[PDB]
This record gives C-alpha cells, structure tokens and sequence, in this order.
RNA sequence: CCCGCUACGGCGUGAGCGUCAAGGUCUGUUGAGUGCAAUCGUAGGACGUCAUUAGUGGCGAACCCGAUACCGAUUACUGCUGCUGUUCCAGC
C-alpha cells in the first residue's frame, strides 16, 4: 500500500473560486495515479496565518468528496482525504484550530520563523511537519527537539515534486532535506508528492531511487510508506472523527471494514456509522463455533 | 570464490497522457537516445553524461537500458528527475520504471529477441568463466 | 596481558561480587472485595475444567442435557457453575437500555450530536457491557463476545459460551481492538456499531471518572493498519 | 551524530608560461617562481562564484544540488593564496574532483590549484599548514644561505 | 613517491627538427611535476607503425637523456626513462620488437582498430595498452581480449591529462575511461599524465579523487600507482639488464 | 644562601635550592582523546540468519555519539534465557 499525502488544490484564499480547468486536471491527475499504482491520496490545501477565517461550519472546506469526488471513486476504487498545512510565521491574534482541525482530517504546518517552529511542535496539535523546500531553512534543525516531537508524535515531510517545478530550486531542496534526514535521526520521515499536474508523476521504484540519491537507505524509505505513511493518516483520522485517540465511532469488520479503508460506509454528516445487526446476545458463541455466518 | 556485477538492467515505460499526442506522435530510436543524453545534461554534467548505456529491445514506448553497476542510482534517479520539454512532442511526458533485476530473468512476452540476448550474454558469461 | 579482563573485573571485584559470579471461613473470605473477587474467578475456572471432564466422563455432546446431569450426579460442583442463559437478559436490557436513556437516543436521530455523546462515553462505565474482541496483536483473542462483571487496569474480563464452555474470559488490552453495537428501537432498519481500543486507556475507572484523556506517540498500532 | 564535515585546503599555483626566457634550475628557485602572489580581484566571493560555475558546468545540477548543501569557504587571504573549504564527508571526493577540474578565473588565466590536506577538523589543518610553511621557510633559508 | 609515465615528447617524425620553445617547454613542464612532488618521470615519444624504423643501433633514440637532462638528473633530484607508444593500426610494415626493446626501456601501443587490439594481445610483448580517449572509442571493449591480456602481465594505461584539452573531448574521455573501468575488473589500470603544457599537471589529491569518482576503489587506485607502477618499471628494466 | 671583584646597601655565573605573585601555558592527554568537535574508504577469506528458476543473492541491525576517570539508578531498541498470566487447539 502506498499514501500520497500533498497532493495540492489549486486555490490559496477563500476570495479566490477555482475554475472547472482546474478541477479536471485534478481529475486527471486522480486518474493517473490511479494508473500505474497508488493505495491512498491526501490532497493538500494551504491557507495563512494573517488571512481572515471564515465564521462558517459547512463552508471551512471547498473540497467537496462527496459531489464529484464520490462520482469519481466509483470508477476508480480509491479514497481521498483533505488536509490543511498551516502557513504560520509570527504568533498573531489568529488562532482557531478548533475548528479548522475537526472540519479536515490532517492538520500539517508551515513554519517560516523561529519561534513558530518551536511553538508548532509544543503547543499547536498538528500531524505534519513541512518545511518550505523552495525558500530556504530558517535557521537550523537541532537534534534533540525534532527527536523529542518525533517521540510525541508528529514527524517531518519531504515534498519530491518540488524538485520537479524549476532548475534553481534543487539546490535548495537537497540542501533542506539532507539537513531534514540528518537532523531527524532518519525516524520520522514521510514522503509525499507535490505536483500540481499529472505530467510531473512518478513510479515508486523512481521515488525509491530518489531517495537512495538523496541519503536515507532503501528499505527505511519503503517502511516510511508502508508503516510511518499509514499510521499519521490514522492518527488524524482518529483525531478528529473520534476522540483523542480513546473512543471510535467506525466498524471493526473482518478485513473489508476499517477507520482508513472504510470512509463511505461511514455517514461523514457528523460522526455516525449505520451498521445492521451483526452481533447478536442471544445464540452467538465463539467464532470457530458459528455455523450461520 | 564471487561473482562481479557486470551491469544492471533497467526497465522502463514511457507512460505519455493527452491521447492525441500518444496517437499522433511516435518516438523514434534517435529520439531515445537525444532525449537520455539531454537528461543527463540537465541534471548531471560531464561525468553524468559519460555513464555507459546502450539500448536493447526497444518497443513502442518501451526501453531496456543496461548501465553498470556502481552506477546504478546515478542512473535512476535522474530518470526519474528530468521533464521531457520542447523535444518534438508538444506535451511533456512522465516515465515510469516498472522493475529492476541484476540476474537476467524478467518475463515480458514470449517474444524471441529475449532468448537472443540472454544466448549473447551466456556467450559472454563463458568467456568470464573460462578465462 | 589484555584489557578484557573478564574474572577479575566482576567476579574478583568488591562493587561486582555480588552479582552473579563468573564460574557460575466466610468473614475471612469478604475482607477485601478485591481478593475475593480473584478467588471467585479462580473457583469459575477450576469448576469449568472440572466440568469438561465431567462432560468428557458423560460422553454427551448437548449442554442441556450435561446441566441436568450435573444436577442429577454432581450437586456440590453445580453450586458454583455460571448461568450465561440468567446472565444475557439480566444485562443486555439494561446496558442498552442505559445507553439509550444517557446518550440521548431517541426516535429523532436528526438532532445527535457525536462530540458530546463520545464524550459521554468517555465519562461512562464500561461495567456491565457486551463487547467485541474485533482486532488483536494474538489471532486466537478474535472473535470473543463477552459481557463485563469487572472493568481491569489493562486487563478485560469477559464471559462466552462454547458448546459446553462456561469459562471467565481474561483479555488482554494493551494491542487489542474492541467493538460494541447499539441497537435502535426500529427493527433492521438502523443500527449504530462504536469502537474502542483497550491499549489506549490504560487506568482504573476511578481515575476513568476523572481523567481528560491526551494525545500519545500511537506508534505501536501498525497492527491495525496491518491485520 | 553531529556535524562531521570535512574541511580542504587548496593552494594557487601559477606555472611559469614563458618559453622565450630562459630558466633556472632548483628547488627554493622554483618554489619562488610557483609561489609568485596572487593577482588583484581575488576574494572569498570571486572564487566562490568560480567554483559555482566550474561546479555548475563540470558536474551539473543535481551533483551542485548534493555539493552546495554545506559548501561554504571558511578561511582565505590573498597574501599567500591557501584556502579552506568546508564540505561534506561524502561529498569530499566531488569537492576535491571540482577543485581539481578548476581551469581559469574570469580575470586571469594561466593557473593551477592543489589540494593538499583534507580533515575533518580544521585546527589540525591549521597546525600542519603552519609546519608545512615552516618547511617552505626552511628550503628558503637553505637556498638563501648558500 | 610517486611514477608519472606518459609525459609526451614534442615530436611526431623523425624529419621535423625539434625546436627551441619544444624543449623549454618540456623543461617548464616536467619542473612543474617536480613541483607538486613526483619520484619518476618516464617521457613518452610517439612513432607511426607505417613509419619505416631506422637501421642504427645509437640513433634510436632522439630523446638524449644524458646530455640534455643529465645536468637536471644531478640539480633537482629526479630521473628519467624512455618509452615508446606503438600507433599500430594494420599488420603491414612491421613485426621487429627485437631492436626497439633493447634502446628504449617500455614499449607500449595504441590500437584503433579491431584487428589491432587482437595483433596487440597475441603477438606484442609489450608493457601497456593505450587508447585513444581523446578520440571516440573503436568498436566495443569486451571481457575476452581484456582478461587474456591483463592475466598475461599487460596494463592498460589510462591518460589524465587528455581531459584537460577541450570542453567536447571530456565527455567522450570519461566514455572511454569508464568503459575501460568496466571492461578491465578494477585490477590493471596505470594511470598516467599526458600534458605537453605546465599549465594542465595536477596532484594525487586531485587525481585519485578522479580516478576514484570515474569507477575505481581507492585500494586499487593506491595499490596500482605504487606497486603496479614501479612493477612495470622494474619490468622494462629487467627487459634492459637481463 | 656559598665563589671572585669591590667594600654603605653593589655587581657576574652556577642550565643549585626555599618562599611569594602573575586569566603566560597545560595534547602534563587516557592500551580512542577531540576541542568551528578525528574515531576512515575499498577488496578477499571465515561464521550466522532469510529467500531460490542450479546456486547464488541480500543482510551483521537499532539507540546514540562522549569531552577527566569511576560506580550505582532510570530511559530508547534487537536477540537469548527462566518465571508468571491470558487466549486458541487435543489424550482419556
């Protein structure tokens, strides 16, 4: 199973309306990962720290699975999640992550500062760290701060599309991640691909390549796809569905039900999930003993 | 009482979108070989475009690549670095490397080019055991 | 002449040498709840086993007609023997019934609130539940159903039955992945189904009436991503 | 696991190109007429923007990409033309390939860098440049004595 | 210490006079590989194989190391060896190793062709194999005439100093040098400088780091520069003396 | 303080000793000892584990790098060993 959790939403402000090129490039790029072979997309919007948050409950996200993206996991068989990266610099009056968290599924940031960056991984309840590959490293990664956030949690993420974007920027990406892989004791490191356009898509065996050229070994960058790729998904999925982490609102089936793997067989109106009843007090013994299921 | 790794083979596919494109354009052998060395101009420089590759049953949007071995990443990952652009073909195309084998056995069709080139790499494999 | 001096540097030593060296009847019963309660768990399962060779003497199949025999030829050892047909209504009605009642589910299911009611199952007992073991780190704890008489640190106890089976059923939690449906009035048209993980609540239900529960490094559940 | 980085000193050395004077024969003779000066528009920035360029057009983007991460000149002057570039402990064997491949600068031809000690640490780099130039002062003062 | 054997002498037949600024230069130049600090120098000299060799027995050699380079053998500490590179293409106007052998001290080849690297691996009892990486490469490098000829005491002599001539020649050099690298098991490469100019001599540093970055591990790059190096040396001179 | 010159305290040498003072120094540094912080790269052979289409290929991990040394305690991971508890499956 693979996750391509930065995807990107060709919108930046809430004044701005994306037009429907836009939504059928996504389409297509939707498309062309579901081609050669992906498991999970997280697609990725981007909002400031300065901007001016919408009052509303149901507007927070123009994401929209259920209209278009709903008719478009018919014919593809995959899931999509939304996912904010919080651009914030400076400790300004705006703060509601209450709201924007328990809207989205993955709550990531974008820090640009010093003090932002220290106050993200102590305080600010995210899932992601990424960092701004295209500019440059604010002032320095240390160790045992990355490690002790790794330890509570939340780990570091590489953007390879943006390598893919100009011929100036690579430099600057190779010299942020492998600052990012050595200050990050290579524990928490998820991959993902920021490509605007499905004309920038690789194969895994490439990214695979990509990394071995970069420094983290081969069999680290699969286990950080299989193992640290699936399990921050299901640690925002659980954040903001259910409780922190305590008490779960989705259906523990055999092998085709799960929190992650089953999104539309659960009512994403507010929390619930209708399941018929399979569990019966009356004559249900032990499993191996059963004979009508 | 080893082995040394000779060369490695690469298996790519040209995965080329905008169907228009894919059914008008048709890539030719010298293309191939243009394009390789315009992307290891790009993203490497003398010594990235002095890696040894040659071309081995080429199909229509289809590549076997040999390239030695202490090499081998150097190559693939600028493979998977490089957009094609403004090389005869309107659109940019993505590449998509399917496996990668270092002992000879990949299973394609029942074509008969295969059984050619492992004979000429068995006549060759002879000579390294022999002398 | 080496520096790896392995006799002198631990068994010759003075701080080393002592490590291990180099050449080498009813009040009595009741006076806690605690104990007592272990020692009813313990007399459960010893009467279960005494009661499959009881039922391997008897050489017949039904659980039926084994009670009624135990009941003929075994009146002491009947005494302490669990009665899961007694212990399905005197519990389930009542736990749904709670549910229903606490959770504010009623016949209009269009004004729930999902925050407020899995809090609401963060603040109530899980003393007197069916549950589910769904999902777990060993493959033979799948597939148990069971209902609570006592809620454990990081332990679950449970009881099911087999054909003849009457055994108290100790869980683990600490890797495990638990279930729990609740029904609704209307018959086959909607149910609810709510889940739990047993490793991540790891405390008393004493401290379950108070505790604000927090985000945790959640590394160890690959297993749910896995299985 | 902090910082290992490896530090290189290289020096400027420009060949004598005059083949229609004459020439003398010797040791301290000819370290005088390798170890000449250096010119005018030399600075930290100038060879830093050379060694971009020969890094750029010699080994390309991604090879510049994995070389510019920590490729930062610590220590130059002028006056004696020995300086010290901090690198990677990888990418040491690039760095030493691009000081060897550097041809020209954009103001003065006619010239030829060695690198000659290369260490993790810069303080013992310093010590055996100072007992190297000790040695140079001692062939010096050989020459000079007799 | 180091062997620096493939310095070229400025001449290509034996009716061109060498002039004046030739030997100057070749002065500067091999005062400028003492100058990064070298041990032995082995200047080369390059002949055609159509080229019809002189009847003489003292006229050989138009290098003359003891009346020109004898005063700089006494003043700067070094010495010198002759060596001759064979331009053989075809076999015609040929066959005489018996008198070249015995005047110079290495003989070595350059094949272009693809019968010429056969003539060259079966009947020349020669020290190394040189080719053209300067220009492209002949047909194709195999494992067959390499490992027949490299497990008979034959090196194959790559030339460091061809790099540094034109922009367009490096990529078709480090083609060459990486074929060779290839074909040859990482045992018999000698690696030599061939600059005619003060201005294109590097150090061991800069060479190894090369060498290194070309294909070849650091042990064998070393190992090959010290004992391979001062084997053949001692091979050419046992082929003199004995 | 002893020797020679001179004689009011003086002067010259001992590669001499005792006291006192000085952010002048401390690789006076350790079967590793750095301090803008070294602790390497490759090849061959021996052993262990796992997967094979002909017999070979991959792996020897993870945590963390001191800064004078030592001991005890705690915390991060792998493998072995003993005990305890749980679940599942039978021999009669």
């Amino acid at each position: 199973m693979l996750v391509d959790l930065n995807v990107p939403w060709p919108q930046n402000s809430y004044a701005d309306k994306v037009t429907s090129q836009a939504v059928n490039n996504l389409i297509k790029t939707l498309s062309t990962l579901h081609m050669l072979g992906y498991t999970h997309i997280a697609i990725n919007f981007t909002v400031n720290h300065s901007e001016k948050f919408p009052n509303d409950v149901k507007l927070l996200n123009p994401i929209d699975i259920k209209r278009r993206f709903g008719e478009l996991m018919d014919r593809t068989g995959l899931k999509l999640y939304s996912r904010i990266t919080l651009i914030i610099d400076d400790p300004s009056k705006g703060q509601s992550l209450s709201k924007i968290s328990q809207a989205f599924d993955i709550v990531a940031a974008l820090p640009i500062s010093e003090k932002g960056l220290t106050l993200s991984t102590t305080n600010l309840d995210i899932d992601l760290l990424t960092f701004q590959y295209g500019s440059r490293l604010p002032t320095f990664l240390k160790h045992k701060s990355i490690c002790s956030c790794v330890n509570r949690g939340v780990k570091l993420e590489i953007v390879y599309g943006y390598a893919l974007r100009d011929v100036q920027a690579r430099r600057q990406f190779v010299s942020n991640v492998r600052s990012v892989i050595r200050s990050s004791r290579s524990r928490g490191i998820v991959i993902g691909s920021g490509a605007m356009s499905p004309l920038e898509c690789r194969n895994i065996l490439g990214v695979t390549s990509l990394i071995k050229n970069l420094g983290l070994p081969s069999d680290r960058c699969s286990k950080a796809m299989g193992d640290l790729a699936s399990l921050v998904l299901l640690n925002g999925r659980l954040r903001n569905k259910s409780h922190k982490q305590t008490i779960v609102t989705g259906g523990g089936s055999g092998n085709g039900d799960d929190v992650v793997n089953d999104v539309q067989g659960i009512d994403d109106v507010q929390t619930i999930k209708v399941v018929k009843r399979s569990m019966d007090a009356e004559q249900l013994g032990h499993a191996s003993k059963r004979h009508k299921p | 009482k080893k082995t040394f790794r000779e060369w490695q083979y690469f298996k790519l596919s040209i995965t080329s979108f905008d169907q228009d494109v894919d059914d008008a354009h048709a890539i030719d052998q010298m293309t191939w070989r243009q394009w390789l060395n315009n992307a290891l101009k790009r993203s490497y420089g003398i010594f990235g475009e002095g890696v040894e590759y040659s071309f081995l049953h080429v199909d229509d949007k289809l590549a076997y690549i040999r390239v030695n071995h202490a090499d081998k990443d150097t190559f693939s990952s600028s493979i998977s670095t490089y957009i094609s652009t403004d090389e005869l073909v309107g659109s940019p195309l993505t590449v998509s490397i399917l496996q990668e084998s270092s002992s000879l056995r990949l299973l394609e069709v029942t074509d008969d080019d295969r059984l050619w080139l492992k004979k000429v790499m068995e006549e060759e494999e002879q000579d390294c055991k022999c002398i | 002449m080496d520096r790896t001096q392995t006799f002198i540097k631990d068994c010759l030593f003075t701080k080393c040498l002592e490590d291990p060296e180099k050449p080498f009847d009813y009040q009595r019963i009741n006076k806690n709840s605690k104990i007592a309660l272990r020692e009813y768990i313990n007399n459960c399962k010893k009467n279960t086993k005494k009661c499959l060779k009881l039922a391997y003497e008897n050489k017949i199949t039904d659980k039926e007609d084994l009670l009624h025999y135990i009941e003929e030829k075994h009146p002491t050892i009947y005494e302490s023997l669990p009665q899961y047909v007694d212990f399905v209504p005197m519990y389930k009605e009542l736990w749904i019934n709670y549910i229903k009642e606490l959770l504010n589910i009623t016949k209009n299911l269009k004004t729930f609130n999902g925050s407020l009611a899995l809090l609401k199952l963060s603040m109530a007992d899980y003393n007197g539940a069916l549950l589910r073991v769904t999902k777990s780190k060993n493959k033979t704890l799948i597939g148990l159903q069971g209902i609570v008489i006592w809620d454990s640190q990081k332990f679950f106890i449970m009881i099911v039955k087999g054909n003849i089976i009457d055994e108290i059923k100790c869980i683990p939690k600490k890797g495990t992945v638990f279930q729990f449906e609740i029904p609704i009035s209307d018959d086959d048209d909607s149910a609810l189904r709510y889940s739990i993980l047993g490793d991540r609540f790891k405390y008393r239900s004493v401290d379950r009436a108070g505790r604000k529960f927090k985000s945790r490094r959640c590394d160890d559940m690959l297993y749910y991503i896995q299985n | 696991v902090r910082l290992k980085s490896r530090y290189i000193l290289f020096e400027i050395i420009f060949p004598p190109t005059d083949t229609n004077v004459e020439e003398s024969v010797s040791k301290a003779d000819i370290l005088l007429s390798h170890h000449r000066a250096s010119p005018a528009d030399v600075s930290i920035k100038s060879i830093l923007q050379e060694i971009r360029r020969s890094l750029s057009l010699n080994l390309g983007d991604y090879g510049s990409a994995k070389c510019n991460s920590l490729l930062q000149l610590k220590y130059f002057s002028n006056k004696t033309s020995t300086g010290i570039i901090r690198c990677h402990r990888e990418d040491c064997d690039l760095v030493i390939m691009a000081l060897m491949l550097m041809s020209k600068i954009g103001d003065v031809d006619g010239l030829i860098v060695n690198p000659v000690k290369v260490s993790g640490t810069i303080k013992k780099i310093e010590q055996f440049a100072m007992r190297r130039n000790s040695k140079i002062l001692n062939i010096i003062k050989c020459s000079q004595s007799s």
